[PDB]
């Protein structure tokens, strides 16, 4: 079978810059009969299938941009963005179709600089339908922010730091850049109904005051 | 414009069978080559198979990871290609794409993939979601924008699909990476609409678990 | 075909307000005086209030019951009758029809009634059904009729929706009054189809929970 | 407020057979002026909101039946049905119009007496995705019976009998006048798995075999 290596693994490069990813083959993908090289790159943007950007090495598919150029022959294989822009965004897959089984590389994913963002907080109490089967999930959502190290806090009964959550980011937006996370702090109902002050903190290394978002059990 | 619909995935025990279905669009379905190519995050992106046309015999190929207990077929009448699977093993596990083989003889680049099906080999059980809305704790004091929530809890395996309006209300929505715990995961899903939509317009979360065959819809209501 | 709907319905608590809707069709709503009527076990039917027409300036009647408490009112652009409750107490439980008043302006006869909304008046919490399928023990085993199930548990308040293939499938469906136990409701429903039905086609329960706005979809799988 | 009496409570008969029931006002419901008397009767099938059949004390509405008449007058109506069928079945309520506020009788439940018959059995095994939960609830549908005091059986391992049962009958039917009724047998999921023969039987006071169901856990 034909191996394929790219690289480099990941790469991350702000909007405007030139990128370069190689793609190599453990023996020769061209056809010296019609001097074509037998190799497709296809782009995979965060959530989406694989697309086919080019084939026999340098020709692109309808509806991609000339910002993308494939080169090379032979074992050896570049694709170039000569300005990569935010919707660049993906994971870049090369593959040889000189023979079967029809190989693919591991990938270079392209990750996008940007500059820093502060995230829009919201903060909701457990669903009183949840609070029937026993569980309290408090929810907190920090949306469009950059970069992606950001830190929250819980406090329950203000300022008393809280720890047994779960956090889940998203992947990089495809068109902003940014990342979203959800904070997810659940206990059990009973726990949740002896404190009335549950607030949610996002703060990443500054001097800048933490965006709060809190709410009070008493308000019922 | 060219559309492929993957169909047919969910869990199955090691030594399980499964059907594939892919429906083809936007094309005479019965001029192209297709195949199955599969994804997953220890082995990466791997062609499975390819099927050629009636006049080829429908002649077939296979990766040797699945020659003898995977079948690729299609039916040119339904403009459907299958990918029947026997003696499923956990390495089988992974996102199935059908995509078409480029027109020309000797190009054999796939340029149209579907949207990829799941499939999970696993002996753990189906375990269908629980779903709970999301409101603010205050819906009269609101700022310009507001946003809703869906928590997804307690389901495996994984996927489900989030949509909000039937996915009417595709912008301004985040729907997290779920996170395992216990043996079952848990997601949620954010939308954020203008403050004039909500209270004012009936928001609602939709969620769909393939494996378990099931559908739940929540209003987000006040 | 005249036809009348009404919808808004759900659990409340004692004190608590709630406002019913009833859109008419099939007629000229304009021309005709409308009322609410309910019924309970305990109270049999009552008539709650009626309302009149744009020239009487929509003049109302009550019951004493509700006097003070509800409103009744209409907009005749929208062919909709309204109720209003206020102050709500556990003996206003019940199914609440809308009613047509017989058009000759003596006859108060009530011709054509909605098919009602449940209003519960409690201070328990709303508890959405888990909802499962029961297929036969075997799907080769067959007779020439099959009877498929559905299992709604653990819910409050009363009433649940339960349909097969979204109402489609109507007849021979059995769907049992609901049994409460520890506060929360069960019931099932069967539905018998011809042996060629299933497994060959997809059968599905679909079950509304309006009280909580659940509405979950489960697929009779083998 | 007039008050309205209705007689009898309820009342069983074959199809075929002639019913009589009665309405009671508290005052007269005569207009001396018009010599029309302000009642109306109202039927309501079961799972069904109420429809008016008559008016005006005898006036039928359009769609009734001739086989139904209201009579009577003053204080003292009645509704003959000539010759009952089964789509009868119903509970009929008289009304009086003739002041606010608007008043019902409490109702005349009519049900049918039919020829027995068996019921048609089927017997479910606990969903597996109920078994995630931990309960196990084993179900049986004894379907288009009568009469409808049946008796279900629960066996679990070959004939000892069970009883953490619960059974729900359903109306009268409106076509067939049978019943239908759900018998839901329901254990933990470790109580569940310790036995294999799970068996529903149907009798009712016979010399006739009872109709049994069953399955054995391992068919798996």
């Amino acid at each position: 079978d034909i191996v394929m290596s790219q690289s480099p693994s990941s790469l991350a490069v702000s909007v405007g810059e030139k990128v370069t990813m190689t793609c190599k083959s453990s023996q020769s993908l061209l056809y010296s009969s019609n001097q074509m090289n037998y190799l497709a790159w296809y782009q995979q943007k965060p959530g989406q299938s694989p697309k086919l950007l080019i084939y026999w090495a340098s020709t692109r598919e309808s509806g991609v941009p000339d910002r993308f150029t494939g080169s090379g022959s032979g074992t050896d294989f570049t694709l170039t963005i000569s300005s990569v822009e935010a919707e660049d965004l993906a994971v870049y897959y090369c593959q040889q179709y000189h023979s079967y089984p029809f190989t693919f590389g591991s990938g270079t994913k392209l990750e996008i600089k940007r500059a820093d963002a502060a995230p829009t907080v919201s903060i909701f109490p457990p669903s009183s339908e949840q609070l029937t089967s026993g569980g309290a999930s408090v929810v907190c959502f920090l949306n469009n922010f950059y970069p992606k190290d950001i830190n929250v806090k819980w406090k329950i009964d203000g300022s008393e730091r809280q720890n047994g959550v779960l956090n889940s980011w998203t992947d990089q937006d495809s068109k902003d850049s940014t990342y979203s996370m959800s904070s997810t702090l659940t206990l059990t109902k009973d726990e949740y109904e002896r404190h009335n002050s549950y607030t949610c903190e996002a703060t990443h290394k500054t001097s800048t005051s933490p965006i709060v978002k809190s709410f009070n059990r008493n308000e019922c | 414009e060219v559309n492929l619909e993957e169909s047919g995935g969910g869990l199955v025990q090691p030594g399980g069978s499964m059907k594939l279905s892919c429906v083809a669009s936007g094309f005479t379905f019965s001029n192209y080559w297709m195949n199955w190519v599969r994804q997953s995050p220890e082995k990466g992106l791997e062609w499975v198979a390819d099927i050629r046309l009636k006049s080829n015999n429908y002649a077939t190929l296979y990766a040797e990871s699945v020659k003898g207990r995977f079948t690729i077929s299609r039916d040119d009448s339904k403009s459907s290609v299958y990918l029947q699977m026997n003696n499923l093993r956990a390495e089988d596990t992974g996102i199935y794409y059908c995509t078409r083989g480029a027109y020309y003889r000797y190009d054999y680049a796939m340029d149209y993939w579907g949207q990829g099906t799941s499939v999970t080999v696993s002996s753990a059980k189906t375990t269908p979601p629980s779903v709970y809305p999301l409101a603010p704790g205050s819906a009269a004091q609101t700022n310009s924008m507001v946003t809703l929530g869906c928590l997804v809890k307690g389901y495996f395996p994984e996927p489900v699909t989030v949509t909000w309006n039937s996915g009417s209300l595709s912008s301004g929505v985040h729907t997290f990476p779920a996170v395992l715990q216990s043996d079952l995961y848990t997601l949620s899903s954010s939308v954020t609409v203008p403050s004039s939509p909500r209270p004012s317009e009936t928001v609602t979360c939709n969620v769909a678990h393939p494996a378990s065959s099931t559908k739940v819809d929540k209003k987000i209501v006040p």
